[PDB]
RNA sequence: UAGAGGAUCGAAAUCGAUUAGAUACCGUUUUAGUUCUAGCAGUAAACGAUGCCGACUGGACGGGACAGUGUGUGUUGUCCAU
RNA sequence: AUCAGGUUGAUUCUGCCUGACGUGGAUGCUAUUCUCUGGGGCUAAGCCAUGCAUGCUUGUGAACUCUUUGUGGGGGAUUAGCGGACGGCUCAGUGAUAGCACGAUGAUUUGUUUGCGGGAUGAGCAGUAGCUGCGGGAAACUGCAGAUAGUGGUCUGCCCCUGUGGGGGUUGGCAAGUAAGUUGUGGGCCUAUCAGCUGGUAGUUAGGGUAAUGGCCUAACUAGGCGCAGACGGGAUACGGGGGAUCAGGGUUUGGUUCCGGAGAGGGAGCCUGAGAGAUGGCUACUACGUCCAAGGAUGGCAGCAGGCGCGAAACUUGCCUAAUCCUUUGGGGAGGCGGUUAUGAGAAGUGAUGUGUGUGCGAGUGCAAAGGGGUCGCAUGUGAUUGGAGGGCAAGUCGGGUGCCAGCAGCCGCGGUAAUACCUGCUCCAAUAGUGUCUAUGGUGGAUGCUGCAGUUAAAAUGUCCGUAGUCUGUGUAUGUCU
């Protein structure tokens, strides 16, 4: 975390989408929506990747934008 | 520098309810409405009046039915919703405050300009009236009214006509 | 400087003070003026509203009144013999209000000869040594002058037991 | 915030002046002088909103710098000068006279009068003092008058000359008189005294309109303007200060509601 | 914790059995403790797992105390309705 | 004034978890028009290049200048006066010393405004700005000589307190109005793993200081003052109100932000002028960071309007204005107005139609300080839908093809192992529509905090037993007319 220097893990949602990111990339994460608990069968992760270098991850998967 | 504004419509308490989705699809069909926002505008209009009539009957303040009773009966008569009541008899009024509660949402959708250019025969159907109200071809005795939601008045209803300077006119 | 606000005092229950303001010229004060005897010196100070006080730094020649006859005379100030609050103000010859001074007796030479050496014999004994006692009822640091009256009878005996 | 303010925002202007909510952010600030601050209107509004003479402010200051106005028979050239109740405004060219009044809606009102009525003023006596070997009395618009009767006290109404500024005669308050209410809940209403009672250092006047309605008010919000119901000392406005209630206003437009 | 006492039983320790193994159930040798006096401590399925006080409400068969004489007052056990 | 899904082989419960409706902030895809209303508060009361945000009026008339010329004129430097204490920005400090409500000032001062009162044309000496010359210094700033208005002393007179002596002052006033200072009582932020606290501390008597009351300050003396009806402490994202959101009733939550009140100008202190300042687009010192120099010196204050860097998930133009509104009303004004920029909110019209385009473009006139726009006319002209879903909750497909407990989906229950109505891809349909989804905080939902109005044998919960002080209850603080 650039703001506080804490380590966290986050979950990369869609199909085949973990392969756009590289190491030393920047990413925007946000909550899951359930008050600070985990959701579903995912143990220990409380966050969720949203963007990848200022581009929406959901738009790269639907084909509206182009990879970084 | 004025006001922020305010909201005219509301929203249903439950989105997907079939006994409510069946009768709303009729009203936007029979009157040619444009979306559901127009219909919830008119529901709130019609519901303000009922909540106004009930308080006027259970009122112990003896000087209420005179002032505010007949005030709300004049306002309805001006628009063509209620008939004609002798506003001088204490019993002929309190029966008029019992006919305000037995109303429809059709007594309001029918005092509206898109439906008045249809009853007074000037258009094929309610999809043509909207097409030549917006085209500036209707005139309420002097005025080129242009918005198809203008709620006509009783003493101004028969004066509708074409626009004497429009392509549907003589000049 | 001196400032007469009370924002820095402990509260009625004993609680420590909390200050949330700088001092204001509204409530500014002065250091005490200390009027001594000798060679008149008075100064005019400019106060709120543009007005004027007179601050005496040294004074001679009080303006005293003999009560039994009701006449003012101007006498000369000799020394201070009693102050009701601080007797460190007597060792310095400082003239505040209600201090008792020893005054010169010549200008009252006509007045004192309407009293016998009968019930007031202590007023006639000090007159022959050359002095009388008086008391100040003005405020020399606020108006710039000394002004009082001479002690006789009840007063002169009450105070005489103080300064011996 | 220990120094005086010199501006007025327009939201805070008094309701009696009838100023539009928009139309700028500021309003004219009145000056000190004759009447209180909650009981006056600036001179410059009376010449451009209540007479509509000047349409501008370049023009309004051509009418005042050419010396065409006289408040209480005395030339005024300042647009911040304050004008109060029962004051005469004269305009030489196009000879006219007005008196400053209230409505029954409690707004201001300019009432046209004649020329031998424009030599008057009515005020109350409020203070009384002696200085330098002369006895004085103080008006409610703020003036001192010297060498009046020795039998004028606090509360009486006096008539000022307005062209020599000297008392003419007065009125003592008592039953069967007339009243104008200059402030309070009941501002702009004329009545006729019926009873005068007291309370914890107060005097309250039971009154009765010129139509039968009843009434009551302290003695600090009332000026006597008459000796009896047909001996009033000024000319009242068109409606005389009735204030018909809201039951009696719909029957005019709608008739009665009989059983 | 201090003094006194010591029949019986018995943690801990110890052997003999049983068992695949039993540091256990069963048994033999043998202790602290179990008792009294003076104190410390302050816990329990310290349970009817059921605050305290006041007003009103059907039957049947009983018990314990007092007073009367064919019943009453305070307590209390069992069984049937509403 | 409303409920649904989820513990079991099936049942009735207890109990929470999740869905369904609003509102404030940030963010994804997608966008035609106009009208009103908003926009570097949260993190950094962090640091700032350049431009602008404060100057006027004369009963004052220098240099210079004109006239055929004299108690003559032009000219405009400086004196004298008024203002710069308001307006604008921000929310660090402050939990009541501030703010709101009702009171006291008989304890006080007040320029400009209004109406009354009041005013040295005497002597005699000193002497200055501008101006005319000689000059210093990198700079920023400054000296000496010469000669003149206003002016400054001292006598004289005038006024004040006294008088069978004397001693002060140099014209300063009264009443309204406006403003300001001082002061009494009362109010639900959380906390007892905060229970005893207080030395100018509580009072008396005298004096000083102040515009004015008062331990405000000093000298002497008395031993007081507050507290489970919560004192004294400590914590959290504490500026107070007017106000906002939610919504049967009763309640819960929030207010940096237009209007009114306060406080502050990197941090602390101390002051001058003035009717008014403990002033920061005033001065002096210490302290954080600095900047310019010829090295000896001299200097800085955007939480004013634009703008830049930094910080962060997070926020516009280095534009035009001698017009409206007002202050100081042809002087001055980044106050304020006028556009531009941006899915801030709210309202109103469109994306076509058969008899005879609700759009876009241009032209007149209107409008303005100058222009945009808009609405009244004409000329051509013809363009303009998305976002989220289809097993149940919950409106809508056992439709085609791929994948085979993989890849992925799913708030919750759950789906996928070659027989997928739930994943990926194509069609078809559903809801709302210039919008529609996601993350975060909060009201309702919740009789799941219970005053109205819950529960306590066994589901979470009556204390091992008696006695007993404060408090509550019992025994012996109300309603209403009139005025404010």
């Amino acid at each position: 975390l650039i703001a506080t220097g804490k380590k966290i893990t986050a979950f990369v949602p869609y199909d085949g989408s973990v392969t756009y990111i590289e190491s030393n990339d920047e990413v925007t994460v946000e909550g899951f929506g359930k008050k600070g608990r985990s959701v579903g069968d995912i143990p220990g992760i409380r966050f969720k990747v949203c963007k990848v270098q200022n581009v929406s991850l959901h738009a790269i998967f639907t084909g509206k934008k182009e990879k970084p | 520098a004025g006001k922020k504004g305010s909201k005219r419509a509301s929203t249903p308490r439950d989105p997907f309810e079939k006994e409510r989705l069946i009768r709303e699809a009729q009203l936007v069909g029979v009157y040619g409405l444009k979306n559901k926002h127009e219909l919830w505008v008119m529901e709130k209009i019609f519901a303000k009046d009922k909540e106004r009539a009930r308080i006027l009957l259970t009122s112990t303040n003896p000087e209420d039915i005179p002032i505010n009773g007949r005030s709300l009966l004049r306002r309805l008569m001006k628009y063509g919703i209620l008939g004609g009541i002798d506003l001088c008899d204490k019993q002929e009024v309190v029966n008029g405050l019992n006919k305000v509660l037995d109303l429809t949402i059709n007594h309001y959708l029918e005092r509206r300009l898109q439906f008045r250019v249809f009853a007074a025969g000037l258009a094929k159907s309610v999809h043509h009236a909207r097409l030549l109200i917006g085209g500036r071809c209707i005139s309420i005795k002097d005025q080129i009214v242009d918005v198809p939601g203008f709620m006509v008045r009783a003493d101004k209803e028969p004066l509708i006509e074409y626009n004497p300077y429009s392509r549907y006119g003589d000049k | 400087g001196i400032n007469h606000r009370g924002d820095h005092k402990r509260r009625k229950t004993g609680a420590k003070a909390v200050i949330s303001r700088k001092k204001r010229n509204n409530r500014a004060g002065s250091q005490p003026s200390s009027t001594k005897i000798g060679e008149r010196k008075v100064t005019p100070v400019r106060v709120r509203g543009g007005n004027r006080k007179y601050k005496a730094l040294r004074l001679d020649m009080g303006h005293f009144k003999f009560i039994t006859t009701g006449k003012f005379r101007m006498a000369k100030l000799l020394q201070v013999v009693y102050h009701p609050s601080s007797n460190e103000l007597v060792r310095t010859n400082t003239l505040t209000k209600s201090s008792v001074v020893k005054i010169s007796a010549e200008p009252f030479k006509n007045d004192i000869k309407d009293v016998a050496r009968d019930v007031d014999p202590s007023l006639h004994e000090s007159f022959e040594k050359g002095h009388l006692y008086a008391i100040i009822t003005s405020r020399p640091g606020q108006v710039g002058m000394a002004q009082g009256h001479v002690l006789q009878g009840d007063e002169l005996k009450f105070y005489a037991d103080k300064f011996n | 915030p220990t120094g005086h303010r010199d501006h007025l925002k327009r939201k805070t202007a008094p309701k009696s002046w009838m100023l539009d909510k928009q139309g700028g952010t500021f309003a004219l600030m009145p000056a000190s002088g004759p009447h209180k601050k909650t009981e006056c209107i600036p001179l410059g509004y009376l010449i451009s909103r209540f007479l509509r003479y000047a349409s501008n402010f370049k023009e309004l200051s051509i009418i005042l710098a050419e010396k065409n106005i006289k408040v209480n028979g005395r030339v005024r050239t300042n647009s911040h000068f304050p004008v109060g109740l029962f004051d005469v405004v004269s305009i030489e060219k196009t000879g006219e006279h007005f008196r400053v009044l209230y409505n029954v809606h409690k707004k201001f009102h300019l009432h046209r009068i004649s020329s031998e009525e424009a030599s008057y003023r009515l005020t109350k006596v409020t203070k009384k003092y002696e200085n330098q070997g002369i006895p004085y009395i103080v008006s409610s618009c703020g003036l001192s008058i010297r060498f009046c009767d020795p039998a004028i006290d606090l509360g009486y109404t006096i008539k000022i000359s307005n062209e020599t500024s000297k008392v003419i005669e007065y009125i003592v308050p008592g039953p069967d008189k007339v009243i104008f209410v200059s402030r309070g809940k009941a501002r702009g209403r004329v009545g006729v005294i019926n009873t005068i009672s007291t309370q914890g250092k107060e005097t309250v006047y039971g009154m009765t309109d010129f139509a039968g309605n009843t009434f009551s008010c302290t003695s600090k919000s009332c000026i006597l303007i008459g000796e009896s119901s047909e001996n009033i000392w000024i000319t009242l406005p068109k409606e005389r200060g009735i204030r018909q209630s809201e039951l009696e206003k719909i029957n005019a437009q709608l008739g009665e509601m009989i059983d």
